[PDB]
């Protein structure tokens, strides 16, 4: 916004506080927030 | 159709309408000739047979 800078061509999810002072295109992508975790190892056991 | 508009779009593109709210889908010919809004669904192409 600055000056400092003239294409921003990086992931730069679209939101209102965003474009009300600021051009945009049409998306490149469509994403979505979701949520992360790691799985677990142990299933089944076939040793008891 | 004939370089010419056949309604919806026409009807906008002639300033007797002034929005087109519906099921009006983005391309490069349609933008060219009349502006768009942000889109608000994602949608394209699928396939599904029986």
């Amino acid at each position: 916004l600055s000056g400092q800078a003239d294409m921003i061509v990086a992931p730069l999810t679209i939101n209102n506080e965003r474009a009300q002072y600021i051009e945009f295109s049409k998306p490149f992508k469509y994403q979505g927030l979701t949520i992360l975790v790691k799985k677990e190892i142990p299933r089944s056991t076939l040793d008891s | 159709v004939n370089n010419v508009w056949n309604g919806m779009i026409g009807e906008v593109v002639y300033q007797r309408a002034v929005m087109a709210v519906g099921s009006l889908t983005i391309n490069e010919e349609r933008s060219e000739v009349v502006d768009f809004s942000v889109p608000f669904v994602e949608t394209g192409i699928s396939v599904m047979v029986s």
